[PDB]
Parts: structure tokens; C-alpha cells; sequence
């Protein structure tokens, strides 16, 4: 190369570079051997998956002693079962899953309490919330949800010195429109925990009873992973009364209404889970179920007044680009009806309305617009979910 | 290599037949020469099933403990055919049919641990050794001792017991002959 | 044959309702015309 | 490798290189006896492997039953809590697992496939099972029936605007409200809206007000969902009600789409308070319609239309916007 | 802040009492940060004085202790000298049970305690089971002890200060109150006599010791004016020697069978040999 | 840095790796460099255990964390380390004088130790025992006396002790330190019959008072020399159990006794287990 010696030394490399290709043939050999044995291993735990059958879920029904273990097999039919001596008594007790064998019938292991698909989209559900307030300047009447709701379940010290029996649940009712839902992800949305908001027309079941039974073990898991506000929706078909002289149907709300009334208090009471109902027509309910002292606050949300329309359009007023606009506030105010969901929808249509014309802005013109439209359509359909005013 | 998944070995009664049975089939050798076969056995377990033994063609003189022949060719072939009957069926180690182990095991053991994942030297016996276990386990370890001697490769004992499967348990009862006046499950058993 | 659903990987799959009422996916007949097996139509499948 | 380097110079002599140069002739012929040997080793780990085969390949084909997954547990390929006893381990210990709750009603606890395993499969897909000795070979797409199949992607074909002469204000609202949001979603987040949770058409019978929708759809190109109000409703009692929850899961799946709604006095009844009636079972299917509107995002996205010929019989919830937007 | 300039004009006046039940509900967490590490300071220094007043021993030693673990006192050489003898001494004045046994062990296990000689000295004897004298411990106590530290030229409050005689005081239960707990153990029964020249303190001293020992429930004693006998873990029963008998027996068969399988292979000969 | 050049390639498989690592551990030492004398000592140390092949090899590395230990002058770290070495020994390949150096003050080390025996060990290897000076024919007939757990043999050596003053510091120590050893000695050795001690036969032995006595059977119990109960009012320290002990002198013929007492026993009662009960016996 670069030295007399190093042209030498050049010479002799070759015949080092030589030795490394014949050991080439002999390292891709050994490439697929060595993926041969990570394959070797998966093949050889996958046999042993092969020879293994799918065994029999259940449930421990009652452990009378270690070596006899009543269980609710999943196929239909209670067995008589033991126990290995590899496992500890304590996990496997009642009320919980259990993996059973097929081939012994013995408990093999411990699993840990389950909860249904059902559950799991339920579970999931959340956003699209807002950061505090359904409304501003309402906002003490939401406060008030908050206090009876969010503290007890986190910090139940403070409820101990003062002495006092703490707050229980919220029920919700109002007109539609106006935000009860909304409120539901609001409370979600600034504490930032597990959430259950459990949708009650999938709960319902074509059997009767195992849709009560049901509701129960998502009361269950929510308690296992605290801090938990569950949100029961539509709680116009889950809530109700005796019925039962028509369908199948009618039986059904009955039970699944008795569950609600436990929770709320008939013998367990709310500080390890914590329920806000949003109802559309609470004339729907037991009367029962709305008696005050298994709840404390009712909470009757007003639709918009004045003031308090002008600082929903200015959270509005954000996410909406226009010319540099902010004409929506005083044309509100002088016009009347609304609600707080046709609120949000005469900036959306105003919006739509820009789109049609082609801007990525909306003008002063598009708001007239939606006002006129949102008002003629109440006119058709004034047929809203009936409370008395 | 490892020598570990062990903390018991429980050796089936399947294990003792098999070597006895094989003396003939192979040659009638009869311990005049001693063999060593393959251990057969479960895994991925910190037990030791000892499920079977075959015996591998194996002699070691008496004129001299330090020759042997030990069949290579047979352990390899017999690998792939122990996954026909069962995934569960792996080589442990190996056996020793006795009378007593020797210094030259360690050297045998080297050999065996190739193959194995976990060998280990448990010398089933063709005489049963007494009314007790016919059959002792031990592995190989590096140890001093404070005698004045530096590291040596000698067998350290770990506890057997003859342990027995479902399927093969039943099958014992009505092939034996014998109805047991030291079965030790009642008063009438226990004065024995 | 209740629905149609292609993610084929041996031969066309369809899933069925047995008389059981648990469902299973099937495969393609073994020399019959596809052209046989449609939506809503019976087909007759082995026991085993 | 070694040499050609200038530290070479200063360790040894020429004389050592050269030397070197005459062992490495020898070496070389040695190490291709050596390509022989490998190739060997290498039959054989692979016989075992063979023999491990030959029983995966009859378990990956038929019979195979649906299921769906419960939940996760996992333990890892035969490792377990050690649960293995001297009881068999082909028929005790499990590989890296999956629990399934299957579509007979019944639940198992399964030993997954070692080569592709369990923590690849999440719940809530819809797998194959193995009927005899339970194995999750591969993955099965959405399957379920007939009423699900016309749910699913595949257009409803055109019956042309140029049928309703005049009304031409209306038409242009249908076409901007409906079609843009779904394939032009950029737009409305750029002027800074939501894409609507749907459009309500009403008016009195025989308008146009369906003509318009599906003839402007297909020729647009669409991803079109055939969803029926009165077939949401079924006998068996808020079964009905699940499926309108999974039918509006499987738009948000395919997001953005249009699932088209033909009628809605059957997941729009006005009542929300009856007794002694089929209408027990057809309130709650509209129940679920209103919560699947509301606000969990990929559901902006979707668009519906939804149809009345009637006033007298709409529910108000859907009529209002938050529900169905554009009215 | 609030704790901080509540507790010291509330020092001034002297009432204890009030802040300090409301300085545990604010967490412990934030005073740790480095970002409130100046106020934290502050904070304890003061708290450290008020609790004295109060003599809850306990919270002395993990307010001391917080402060030692801070960054800047770990740092600088100095610093931790006092902070961490200041624990060390207040693990000590604590009242004798399991919550001292087990505070000894903590401070014990700092390395930054170990490279001090004479206090790695002094608490191998608390750590240690073999019996420790009063009159060893004394001199040993002088040095370090009262002056607070000898390891660096400072005060460290425990002993010299306003406080600090009143905690001294009790220092000595504690330690005598030890050297009879080590000991019962192991003695079934002493004579009163005998038990005043192992600890080096007279006979009526040892006997109020006890009756403040059993109290504590640390190790039952049964202690006799009379002067008899002090009996330690008897019932006066033939049941514990029955049950007793029977569990020596009872290992004992054990033990045979193990040891001859070893036998076995160095019986073989010839291959050792 | 010559020593770690010369590390580079093999052959086929020669041994000569290690070699290298223990010997840059040996240049360390000398120079003054402790720290890093220790961490290369820890991973030859390994390495040399692994095979059965070497015997040489791993005795040098052995003798070179004793030294480490030495230089420091903590002797108990330095009994202990020097077991490691105790049972790997060989004379050869390890020179006649590292060997003698460390052997004789290794002797000293032990005595000197508040809770370490191992007397019994140091008998069985010859580099303590065949190695013999002015000085050394006092010191091991000093480590005999500890050996067989007799206070009154040791003690009276105490003249010779002083021609090194370490012992001579620490005297009392060494001489309550035999008595504590005693306890565990005496009772396993001499009663088959029984277990218990007196206190009286220490304290004669000992020359050293009586309530003395009661406080040192009380440390020997903490140490773990022996378990037990000690009742004041009988004048006894009763032994539940007894410490295993190093292979001793007088243990070796004690335990032979005690298994013939045994063999005969099992015998007799054999025959009368046999004798009764007839007809169940089948």
C-alpha cells in the first residue's frame, strides 16, 4: 500500500481472505441452523399444545375443604373436582375462575376474576368530553356533582373528622339537549382514571335474571380497579317498574331495576363505586328508586340563559377558523332558544354553509342562517321528551 | 452443558424391568461386562420424571475400567423417533447398572452431556439393593474438600424415590402376583 | 352457508351454521362448483 | 485480515509471514471437509423437526369452530406457574395461551399454537378454533350471517337525481352534507367543524327524499353500509339492541362510510315510556342508536342518513342535532 | 410555606400540639423535591424542635432522617455527620419494643455510619446476642453520645441542649432494658442475684427495668420479690417438655437415612483412593 | 504491560489465558497497586474452579488474594481467605518460601480472631504443620491445645506468647475464647449419656472466677458454639446441640464409640420387637 513492507504483507493477506470464503460455505450452514433451533423449540412447545386439549373453564361454587372443590363448569354440568398441592387454597376460593381439566377433572390453576367482551366496549368509551364545565357560569351547581362524587371514592379522611355520613350518587334529569350526558365524559375527562360507562341496552339479554347478574360483575370490576365513576346510560328501559302483564321484555326491566336499587342503597352503599345516572324522563324510573337518602343531591340542569350562552360560543369560537370574526356573541344573545347541543350545531352548520360556498373561514352571513334553520325544525317536531314544566 | 432441571429424580418401576429385559435381548451379557444405555425423562420441570430407559450396547472391561466402547450412532438416530411416541420424551442423562460407580464415570458423563439438557448418572441396578430404593441418583459436581485436596469432578448424592403415573400405576397392579403384606396403609401393615 | 368472507389461504371460505348452532368455517367442496355455494344456500358438510 | 497493517511490521519478521503463507494451503483444504460435516449436523436437528410437523399440518386444516377472544392471560411456551406434576405433560401443561369464549355458549382455557402466539392475539378478534384439541391456526376476518353480509362494504347502486326534476336547493344540500364529510374529512377539520353524526330527511312520502340519497352515493363511488331499521329489531329480546351496537362498530372499523338507514320508526320510536307491547323490545334498539352517535370520536367520522315519510311517530333525540347534525 | 411560617409563630408562643397533627396530612412527598429543597430545610429544622417538646421519639428520627437523604446534606462531608447521628440517637431514645429493634437496623445498614469507627463499634453491640455490659457501654456512650457526635467539631441536638438533658435521661432505661432482653432469651432461669452481676446494676434497679420490660411485652418475664428465681419463657407445665421430648425424636431418623447415601460413595474405594 | 501482551491466540485449546490473569494479579500486589490486584483475582477464580484439571494452577492464584488480605493487617479477613487456600494446597509449583511466610502468620492470625476456629483444619495440612522455626515449636503446640478444647493446656504455654507481643495484646481475649470453645468440645466429645455441663468445671479450668464464668457461657451461646437453656438454680448450661467441628483428634474415636453403643442396641431390640406380638408379624 503505503509501505514497501505493506505490498508484502498485501500478498500474504490474500491468502488469509482466501481461508475466510472457504469458511463462508460452512457459516450459511450454520445461518439456517441457527433459526433452526428457535423454530426447534416453538415446534416442540407447540407439540405439547397439540396433545393439549382446550380445557373446561369454571367457577368454585363452594370450597368445602382443599381436596373437594365444588365448580360451575362452563359445558353445563357441576363436577365434584381436587385440587393439585402445587397451588394455594386461598386463591381459588368462591365467586372466582378457575381453570378446570378435562382430562382429570382437578382444578389446574388460578385465574383471575374475568369480565365479559361486553364489558370491555363499555370500558373503552369516554372521549369527546369537555374540560370542566357543561356550562360556564352554571358552574356551582356542578361543583356540587364533584364534591358529592369524586372525593369520598379517592379520600374518604376528610369525610372521618368532621364525623358525617358522605354524599351518594347524582341523578340526573333535564331536558334533552341540554348536556347530561356531556356532564357524564366532563367529570371523566379532568380526573383521568379507569371508567366504566356501561350503555344499558346491551346489557339486556333475551333470558331473564342474567341480565341483573350481569350488572353486578361490572360493579365488581369496577371496584377491583379504583377510582371508578360509572356512568349508567339510557336507564329508561334498565329503570322502570313491575309491568308484566305483556312480554318477555317486561319481566326483564323489573329485575335489572332491582340491581340499581341495591347499589344505590338496599344493602350496599356507594363510597367503593359511585353512580351518576343520566335519565331522559325520570317519570320512567321506581319511585323508589328517585326516594331521597340512597340519594343526596338531585340535580335539575337548566337549559341556557343569557350570559351563559355567550361563553359557550367562546369555547366554540376556537376551533372554528373565519376571517377573523367573533360576531356570534351578540346575535345570540338578542335571539332565545336554544340548547346546549343546538348551541354547538349553529357553529357546525355555519360551517357546512362556508363549505358549500368553498372558504375555510365562516362569515357574519352563515350564522343568520343556521339561527333561522335551527329554530324552523323545533317547529315541525315539537314533539320533545315530555316533562312537565 | 447444563446439568440443570433437577431437584428430585423419581425413577418409574418401568425403569428397573427395562434394564433387566434388555440384558437378554442384546446379547445375554448379564452384567459380565457393564452397561450404560440412555435415561429417558420429562422436562421443563424442576422435578425429574424419569419416564423410561433403553439400553445403548456398552461394555466396560474387567480387566480394565478405563476402556469401554459407547455407542454414538444410536443416540441420534434414536432422537428424532422418541417425538413419534411422545413430546414429553427427551434424554436426562444415563444410567449405570452397577455394582458401584467408579472415577471413570466422570468421563462417561462427559460423552452423555452433549445430548442431554440436564444429565445426570443414576445408577438403576439389575439386583434390586435391598428392600429399600433399587436405584440411587447423583451428579456431577466440582467441590473441595478441606482434606488437602484440590478440585476434583466427583458424585454428590440428591434425593430419590420411586415415584409412578396414572396410566402406568393400574397396570403394575394386575401384572403383580403379589398382594403386598407391606402395603403400609393400615395397622396391619404398619406392626410389619 | 350464512355469509361469505374471503380471506383465503387454502381454498374459498365460508362460514356456516351446523344444527349444533355453534358455526365453523368451512372450505371450498372437495371437487363441486363454487358457483354452488352461495349465500343462503344449503349445503351439506362432513360429520366428521 | 491481520495483515496489511503497519503494527504487523514491528511484531514480526517477513519470514513469519511467509512461513504463514504455506500453513494456510493445508488449512484451507481442511476446513472444505468441514462443508460436509455442517451440511450433516444440519439434517439432522431438522429430522426432529420433521416429525414435529407432521402433526401441526393435519391440525392447521378443517374441522375448525368460530370463537372469540375473552381475555389474555399468557404463560409463556410450557414454562407455566409449574403446575406439572407426574401427570402427563402433553395433556397438562399448556404453551403460551390464550382464553376464548367461544359462539356455542361455553368457555375454554386453550394451549395456543407455539410457532405464532397467543400475545399476538388481542381480544375481541374473531378467530378459528381446532375442534378436536383447541389451537387458534389462524385468523377468520368479521363473519357472522346473511343480515351482518349486507351491512358490510360493497355499493347500492344508483337510481339517478335526473328522475325528481326541480326541489334543486334540496339536492345540493344532500350532496354537500353527506358525500363531503366522508371522503373530504381534511376539509371540514381545516375550516375547523366536526364531520357530522348524520343527516335526518324527512318530509311527506314519495318526494325524493331516499331517491336523492342512494343515486347520488353510488355515483360518487361510496363505501356504502345497507343497515334497516325494522330489521335491527328482532323476537328474542334486546338481542336486537347488540346488534345495533356491533353494526355501527363495524362502520367505525371501515371509517369514513356512510351507513345508510332505510326508515326510522324502528330505531326511532317516539316512546321512551311503554308497557304490554312488541314496543318494549324496539324502544331499546333506538336507545343504543342514540348512545352510538354520542361522542367516543371515529363516529364523526361515519356519516348517516337516516329517512321519515312521517313527523307524527320521529323521535325527538334523533331529529335534534347532536345526533343527526344536519337537518 | 404555610406549615413552615405557622409552626415557627406558633413555636414563639409555645403550642406544639396544634401544627404538628397537621403537618403528617400534608404527604410526605413534597417536602422531598428539589424544587422545595430550601423550604424543606426550614421546615424540618424547625418541626425537629417542636416534636421534641412533645417527645415523640418516633417522629424525630424520620424528620432527622428525611433531612440526612436530602441532596445537599448527603453531599457536602459535614452535613450528614450530624443529621444521620441525630437519627442514630433518636432510633435509641425510642421506645423499647419491635419499632426500636427494627429502627437499629436501618441506621446500621448506612454505609456512611460504617466508616465512623466508634459508632460502627457501638452499635455492633446493640446488633450483636452476645451479652453487652452496662459499664462498657457507659464510657463508650460518653464520647459519642452526649455531646451528639466526635467525629467532626460540632454540636448535634440530643444531648446539650434545652431538650436534650430531657431525653438523656431515659437513655439509660433503654440500653439496661436491652442487655435483658438479649440475655432472657437464652437463660430459662436466673437468679435475681446472679442477674444484677451480669447487667452491673444492683437488684432493685434490675426489678423496675422488668416491670417497664413486660409491659412493653418485648419478653415475657416472671420476676419475684421474693428473690427466689426469674423465669423466663416456663410455664410450669409437663406439656412443653412432652412436646419438646418428641420433636428431638422426631428429626433424629431423619437424619440417619440421609447421611448413609453419601456413605455409599466413599464405601466404593478404589477410585477416591 | 508486557505480561498482557503476550495474551493473544491458541493454538488449539492450551490453558495459557488464565496463566496471564494470574500472574498480572502476582505484579500487582508487589507494585502497590491493591484494587486492581483484587478484580482480576475474582475472575481467574472462576475460571481455574471450572476444570478438574487443574490442580497448580488455582493453588497460586489462592495464596495471592491471601496476600492482599495480609498487606492490609485486618487478620480476620485473613484466616478466613486463607482457608480458600487451606484446602486447594499443593507444594508443587508453589514456592517453598510464599508458603512458609504465610503459613506461620496464619498460625498467629487465627488465635487472634474473636469468633473463628478452624484449629482442627490446620492440623490436617502439612504447610502449617511441617513448617517449623524457633518460634513455631510453641505456636502449633498453642494451636493443639485449642484443637481439643482444653483451656488449662493452652493457658500454660502463656510464657512463650510473649516472644510475639499480637498474642500478648490480645491475652485475655485468647484466654476466654478457649472457654467458649469449651462448651461446644466437652459436650460433644466426653458424655454419650448426657449433655449437660457445670460451670465449676470451666472456672477451675479457666482459673477464672465464678461469676465470670456465667456471662462467658452466655456469649458462647450468641455466637451459636452451642444451643441450649441455661438453668441458674441447678448450676447447669444444658446443650440441645452442638456445633459441627472440622475433623478434631479426639472427635474421630468419640464418634466410633458412640455407633458401636448404637449397633449393639438396635440388635437387642430387634429380637424383642420380633418376639411379641405373633400373629401379626406375617
Amino acid at each position: 500500500m503505503a509501505d514497501p513492507r505493506d505490498k508484502a504483507l498485501q500478498d500474504y493477506r490474500k491468502k488469509l481472505l482466501e481461508h475466510k470464503e472457504i469458511d463462508g460455505r460452512l457459516k450459511e450452514l450454520r445461518e439456517q441452523l441457527k433459526e433452526l433451533t428457535k423454530q426447534y423449540e416453538k415446534s416442540e412447545n407447540d407439540l405439547k399444545a397439540l396433545q393439549s386439549v382446550g380445557q373446561i373453564v369454571g367457577e368454585v361454587l363452594k370450597q368445602l375443604t382443599e381436596e373437594k372443590f365444588i365448580v360451575k363448569a362452563t359445558n353445563g354440568p357441576r363436577y365434584v373436582v381436587g385440587c393439585r398441592r402445587q397451588l394455594d387454597k386461598s386463591k381459588l376460593k368462591p365467586g372466582t375462575r378457575v381453570a378446570l381439566d378435562m382430562t382429570t377433572l382437578t382444578i389446574m390453576r388460578y385465574l383471575p376474576r374475568e369480565v365479559d367482551p361486553l364489558v370491555y366496549n363499555m370500558s373503552h368509551e369516554d372521549p369527546g368530553n369537555v374540560s370542566y364545565s357543561e356550562i360556564g357560569g352554571l358552574s356551582e351547581q356542578i361543583r356540587e356533582l364533584r364534591e358529592v362524587i369524586e372525593l369520598p371514592l379517592t379520600n374518604p379522611e376528610l369525610f372521618q373528622r368532621v364525623g358525617i355520613i358522605p354524599p351518594k350518587g347524582c341523578l340526573l334529569y333535564g331536558p334533552p339537549g341540554t348536556g347530561k350526558t356531556l356532564l357524564a365524559r366532563a367529570v371523566a375527562s379532568q380526573l383521568d382514571c379507569n371508567f366504566l360507562k356501561v350503555v344499558s341496552s346491551s346489557i339486556v339479554d333475551k333470558y331473564i335474571g342474567e341480565s341483573a347478574r350481569l350488572i353486578r360483575e361490572m360493579f365488581n370490576y369496577a371496584r377491583d380497579h379504583q377510582p371508578c365513576i360509572i356512568f349508567m346510560d339510557e336507564i329508561d328501559a334498565i329503570g322502570g317498574r313491575r309491568f308484566s302483564e305483556g312480554t318477555s321484555a317486561d319481566r326483564e326491566i323489573q329485575r335489572t331495576l332491582m340491581e340499581l336499587l341495591n347499589q344505590m342503597d338496599g344493602f350496599d352503599t356507594l363510597h367503593r363505586v359511585k353512580m351518576i345516572m343520566a335519565t331522559n324522563r325520570p317519570d320512567t324510573l321506581d319511585p323508589a328508586l328517585l326516594r331521597p337518602g340512597r340519594l343526596d343531591r338531585k340535580i335539575h340542569i337548566d337549559l341556557p340563559n343569557e350570559q351563559a350562552r355567550l361563553d359557550i360560543l367562546k369555547i366554540h369560537a376556537g376551533p372554528i377558523t373565519k376571517h377573523g370574526e367573533i360576531d356570534y356573541e351578540a346575535i345570540v344573545k338578542l335571539s332565545d332558544g336554544f340548547n346546549g347541543a343546538d348551541l354547538r350545531n349553529v357553529c357546525t352548520e355555519a360551517g357546512m354553509f362556508a363549505i358549500r360556498a368553498d372558504h375555510d373561514f365562516v362569515v357574519q352571513e352563515d350564522f343568520m342562517k343556521a339561527v333561522r334553520k335551527v329554530a324552523d325544525s323545533k317547529k315541525l317536531e315539537s314533539k320533545l321528551d315530555y316533562k312537565p314544566v | 452443558m447444563p446439568e440443570l432441571a433437577v431437584q428430585k429424580v423419581v425413577v418409574h418401576p418401568l425403569v428397573l424391568l427395562s434394564v433387566v429385559d434388555h440384558f437378554n435381548r442384546i446379547g445375554k451379557v448379564g452384567n459380565q461386562k457393564r452397561v450404560v444405555g440412555v435415561l429417558l425423562g420429562s422436562w421443563q420441570k424442576k422435578v425429574l420424571d424419569v419416564s423410561n430407559s433403553f439400553a445403548v450396547p456398552f461394555d466396560e472391561d474387567d480387566k480394565d475400567d478405563s476402556v469401554w466402547f459407547l455407542d454414538h450412532d444410536y443416540l441420534e438416530n434414536m432422537y428424532g423417533m422418541f417425538k413419534k411416541v411422545n413430546a414429553r420424551e427427551r434424554i436426562v442423562g444415563w444410567y449405570h447398572t452397577g455394582p458401584k460407580l467408579h472415577k471413570n464415570d466422570i468421563a462417561i458423563n462427559e460423552l452423555m452431556k452433549r445430548y442431554c439438557p440436564n444429565s445426570v448418572l443414576v445408577i438403576i441396578d439389575v439386583k434390586p439393593k435391598d428392600l429399600g430404593l433399587p436405584t440411587e441418583a447423583y451428579i456431577s459436581v466440582e467441590e473441595v474438600h478441606d482434606d488437602g485436596t484440590p478440585t476434583s469432578k466427583t458424585f454428590e448424592h440428591v434425593t430419590s424415590e420411586i415415584g409412578a403415573e396414572e396410566a402406568e400405576e393400574v397396570g403394575v397392579e394386575h401384572l403383580l402376583r403379589d398382594i403386598k403384606d407391606t402395603t403400609v396403609g393400615t395397622l396391619s401393615q404398619r406392626i410389619t | 352457508c350464512t355469509k361469505i368472507i374471503n380471506a383465503d389461504s387454502e381454498d374459498p371460505k365460508y362460514i356456516i351454521n351446523v344444527k349444533q348452532f355453534a358455526k365453523f368455517v368451512v372450505d371450498l367442496s372437495d371437487q363441486v362448483a363454487p358457483t354452488d355455494i352461495e349465500e343462503g344456500m344449503r349445503v351439506g358438510v362432513d360429520r366428521n | 485480515e491481520q495483515d496489511g497493517i503497519g503494527e504487523e511490521v514491528l511484531k514480526m519478521s517477513t519470514e513469519e509471514i511467509v512461513q504463514r503463507t504455506r500453513l494456510l494451503d493445508s488449512e484451507i483444504k481442511i476446513m472444505k471437509s468441514e462443508v460436509l460435516r455442517v451440511t450433516h449436523e444440519l439434517q439432522a436437528m431438522k429430522d426432529k423437526i420433521k416429525e414435529n410437523s407432521e402433526k401441526i399440518k393435519v391440525n392447521k386444516t378443517l374441522p375448525y369452530l368460530v370463537s372469540n377472544v375473552i381475555e389474555l392471560l399468557d404463560v409463556d411456551p410450557n414454562d407455566q406457574e409449574e403446575d406439572g406434576a407426574n401427570i402427563d405433560l402433553d395433556s397438562q401443561r399448556k404453551g403460551k395461551c390464550a382464553v376464548i369464549k367461544t359462539s356455542t355458549r361455553q368457555t375454554y382455557f386453550l394451549p395456543v399454537i407455539g410457532l405464532v402466539d397467543a400475545e399476538k392475539l388481542k381480544p375481541g378478534d374473531l378467530v378459528g378454533v381446532n375442534k378436536d384439541s383447541y389451537l387458534i391456526l389462524e385468523t377468520l376476518p368479521t363473519e357472522y350471517d346473511s343480515r351482518v353480509k349486507a351491512m358490510e362494504v360493497d355499493e347500492r347502486p344508483t337510481e339517478q337525481y335526473s328522475d325528481i326534476g326541480g326541489l334543486d336547493k334540496q339536492i345540493q344540500e344532500l350532496v354537500e352534507a353527506i358525500v363531503l364529510p366522508m371522503n373530504h374529512k381534511e376539509k371540514f377539520e381545516n375550516l375547523g367543524i366536526q364531520p357530522p353524526k348524520g343527516v335526518l330527511m324527512y318530509g311527506p312520502p314519495g318526494t325524493g327524499k331516499t331517491l336523492l340519497a342512494r343515486a347520488c352515493a353510488a355515483q360518487t363511488k361510496a363505501t356504502f353500509l345497507k343497515l334497516a331499521g325494522p330489521q335491527l329489531v328482532q323476537m328474542f329480546i334486546g338481542d336486537g339492541a347488540k346488534l345495533v351496537r356491533d353494526a355501527f362498530a363495524l362502520a367505525k372499523e371501515k371509517a369514513p362510510s356512510i351507513i345508510f338507514i332505510d326508515e326510522l320508526d324502528a330505531i326511532g320510536t317516539k316512546r321512551f315510556d311503554s308497557e304490554k307491547a312488541g314496543d318494549r323490545e324496539v324502544q331499546r334498539t333506538m336507545l343504543e342508536l342514540l348512545n352510538q352517535l354520542d361522542g367516543f370520536q371515529p363516529n364523526t367520522q361515519v356519516k348517516v342518513i337516516a329517512a321519515t315519510n312521517r313527523v307524527d311517530i320521529l323521535d325527538p333525540a334523533l331529529l335534534r342535532s347532536g345526533r343527526l347534525d344536519r337537518k | 410555606e404555610f406549615i413552615l411560617e405557622q409552626m415557627r409563630l406558633c413555636l414563639a408562643v409555645k403550642d406544639y400540639i396544634r401544627t404538628q397533627i397537621i403537618s403528617k396530612k400534608i404527604n410526605t412527598k413534597f417536602f422531598q423535591e428539589e424544587n422545595t429543597e430550601k423550604l424543606k430545610l426550614k421546615y424540618y429544622n424547625l418541626m425537629i424542635q417542636l416534636d421534641q417538646h412533645e417527645g415523640s421519639y418516633l417522629s424525630i428520627c424520620k424528620h432527622y432522617r428525611a433531612i440526612y437523604d436530602t441532596p445537599c446534606i448527603q453531599a457536602e462531608s459535614d452535613k450528614w455527620q450530624q443529621a444521620l447521628k441525630s437519627v442514630v440517637l433518636y432510633v435509641i431514645l425510642a421506645p423499647f419494643d419491635n419499632e426500636q429493634s427494627d429502627l437499629v437496623h436501618r441506621i446500621s445498614s448506612d454505609k456512611k455510619l460504617e466508616e465512623i469507627p466508634k459508632y460502627k463499634d457501638l452499635l455492633k453491640l446493640f446488633t450483636t446476642m452476645e451479652l453487652m455490659r452496662w459499664s462498657t457501654l457507659v464510657e463508650d456512650y460518653g464520647v459519642e453520645l452526649r455531646k451528639g457526635s466526635s467525629e467532626t467539631p460540632a454540636t448535634d441536638v440530643f444531648s446539650s441542649t434545652e431538650e436534650g438533658e430531657k431525653r438523656w435521661k431515659d437513655l439509660k432505661n433503654r440500653v439496661v432494658e436491652h442487655n435483658i432482653r438479649i440475655m432472657a432469651k437464652y437463660y430459662t432461669r436466673i437468679t435475681m442475684k446472679r442477674m444484677a452481676q451480669l447487667l452491673d446494676l444492683s437488684v432493685d434497679e434490675s426489678e423496675a427495668f422488668l416491670s417497664n420490660l413486660v409491659v412493653n411485652k418485648t419478653i415475657f418475664a416472671k420476676v419475684d420479690r421474693l428473690a427466689g428465681v426469674i423465669n423466663f419463657q416456663r410455664p410450669k407445665d409437663p406439656n412443653n417438655l412432652l412436646n419438646d421430648w418428641s420433636q428431638k425424636l422426631n428429626s433424629l431418623m431423619s437424619l440417619v437415612n440421609k447421611t448413609t447415601h453419601l456413605i455409599a460413595k466413599e464405601e466404593m474405594i478404589h477410585n477416591l483412593q | 504491560t508486557f505480561l498482557e501482551k503476550t495474551r493473544e491466540k491458541v493454538k488449539s485449546s492450551d490453558e495459557a489465558v488464565i496463566l496471564c490473569k494470574t500472574a498480572i494479579g502476582a505484579l500487582k500486589l508487589n507494585i502497590g497497586d491493591l484494587q486492581a490486584t483484587k478484580e482480576t483475582i475474582e475472575d481467574v477464580e472462576e475460571m481455574l474452579n471450572n476444570l478438574p484439571g487443574v490442580t497448580s494452577v488455582h493453588s497460586r492464584f489462592y495464596d495471592l488474594s491471601s496476600k492482599y488480605y495480609q498487606t492490609i493487617g485486618n487478620h480476620a479477613s485473613y484466616y478466613k481467605d486463607a482457608l480458600r487456600f487451606l484446602g486447594c494446597v499443593d507444594i508443587k509449583d508453589l514456592p517453598v518460601s510464599e508458603q512458609q511466610e504465610r503459613a506461620f502468620t496464619l498460625g498467629l492470625a487465627g488465635l487472634l480472631g474473636e469468633g473463628v476456629f478452624n484449629f482442627g483444619e490446620l492440623l490436617m495440612h502439612p504447610v502449617l504443620e511441617s513448617l517449623r522455626n524457633t518460634d513455631r515449636q510453641w505456636l502449633i503446640d498453642t494451636l493443639y491445645a485449642f484443637n481439643s478444647g482444653d483451656v488449662d493446656r493452652f493457658q500454660t504455654l502463656k510464657s512463650a506468647w510473649g516472644q510475639q507481643p499480637d498474642l500478648a495484646a490480645n491475652e485475655a481475649q485468647l484466654l476466654r475464647k478457649i472457654q467458649l470453645l469449651c462448651l461446644m468440645e466437652m459436650t460433644f466429645t466426653r458424655p454419650a449419656n448426657h449433655r449437660q455441663l457445670t460451670f465449676e468445671e470451666i472456672a477451675k479450668s479457666a482459673k477464672i472466677t465464678v461469676n465470670k464464668v456465667e456471662l462467658l457461657v452466655m456469649k458462647a451461646l450468641s455466637v451459636g458454639l452451642v444451643r441450649g437453656s441455661i438453668d441458674e438454680v441447678d448450676k447447669r448450661v444444658h446443650m440441645t446441640w452442638v456445633q459441627p467441628r472440622v475433623l478434631d483428634l479426639q472427635q474421630i474415636k468419640g464418634m466410633k464409640d458412640r455407633l458401636e453403643l448404637w449397633c449393639t442396641d438396635v440388635k437387642s431390640m430387634e429380637l424383642l420387637v420380633e418376639h411379641q406380638a405373633q400373629d401379626i408379624l406375617t
